[PDB]
């Protein structure tokens, strides 16, 4: 399948070049698979999900993205139109609030819900969890993110907006996750990216264009925005039979396009999201 | 303590 004048990271990620505009994928689109967006909630009345997004868990008064922020991410995963995966299924749990923050405990309790609650779903293709989130290290944050991914759910993590060595933040650090970097549509590390040997793969994270609230679009920037990519793509190849949930990190980063990035500081994988995807 | 911001 072929979508013309896709967002950039779309058609970046199923390109060997930058530059282009038309993303390509299999029709099979991330059927049957299921992600998890542990953010500020997802509006999934908004059109771009066509009843493929649901809540399914809040700590706060709502379940409402008063934000944008998971709605964003979601629309990235798994939006029709700025979707990697245009027919996943999609469960937000909104672990953050309307200010876009959250506390660890909070933020800990809705990765073990994901465990657990996968349980309660219909993923024949596997599962994914995207978070695009973090704070300083924490043992018991990374911890929480290792036995997600140890539960069988491809946990992917936002290496954070430092321009720093992701070591020092959470989830990012934690090794077992897939902790994920941002670039932009030149091929450049984004200013902001964290970086280190923790980081596993970057995708595309400046400038992206997807869902807001209030039926809405725009264009924000960040490693939270590059996550979502490569927890798509990950549902994605899941449903292709590529690859499963305990070995999509280390698929992605081996399939990646290998030293197209710059400004990736010594030690740190040149490593960006690829799809592979011949027509 | 919290994510990268409301973005
Ligand atoms: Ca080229
Ligand atoms: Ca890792």
């Amino acid at each position: 399948a072929a979508q013309t004048n896709a967002p950039w990271g779309l058609a970046r990620i199923s390109s060997t070049s930058p530059g282009t505009s038309t993303y390509y994928y299999d029709e099979s689109a991330g059927q049957g698979s299921c992600v998890y967006v542990i953010d500020t909630g997802i509006e999934a009345s908004h059109p771009e999900f066509e009843g493929r997004a649901q809540m399914v868990k809040t700590y706060y008064y709502s379940s409402r993205d008063g934000n944008g922020h998971g709605t964003h991410c979601a629309g990235t995963v798994g939006s029709r139109t700025y979707g990697v995966a245009k027919k996943t299924q999609l469960f937000g749990v909104k672990v953050l609030d309307d200010n876009g923050s959250g506390q660890y405990s909070t933020i800990i309790a809705g990765m073990d819900f994901v465990a657990s609650d996968k349980n309660n779903r219909n993923c024949p293709k596997g599962v994914v969890a995207s978070l695009s989130l973090g704070g300083g290290y924490s043992s018991s944050v990374n911890s929480a993110a290792a036995r997600l991914q140890s539960s069988g759910v491809m946990v992917a993590v936002a290496a954070g907006n430092n321009n720093a060595d992701a070591r020092n933040y959470s989830p990012a650090s934690e090794p077992s996750v897939c902790t994920v970097g941002a670039s932009d549509r030149y091929d450049r590390r984004s200013s902001f990216s964290n970086y280190g040997s923790v980081l596993d793969i970057f995708g595309p994270g400046t400038d992206i264009l997807s869902t807001w609230i209030g039926g809405s679009t725009r264009s924000i920037s960040g490693t939270s925005m590059a996550t979502p990519h490569v927890a798509g793509l990950a549902a994605y190849l899941m449903t292709l039979g590529k690859t499963t949930a305990a070995s999509a990190c280390r698929y992605i980063a081996d399939t990646a396009n290998k030293g197209d990035l710059s400004n990736i500081p010594f030690g740190t994988v040149n490593l960006l999201a690829y799809n592979n995807y011949q027509a | 303590p919290a994510p990268f911001a409301a973005a």
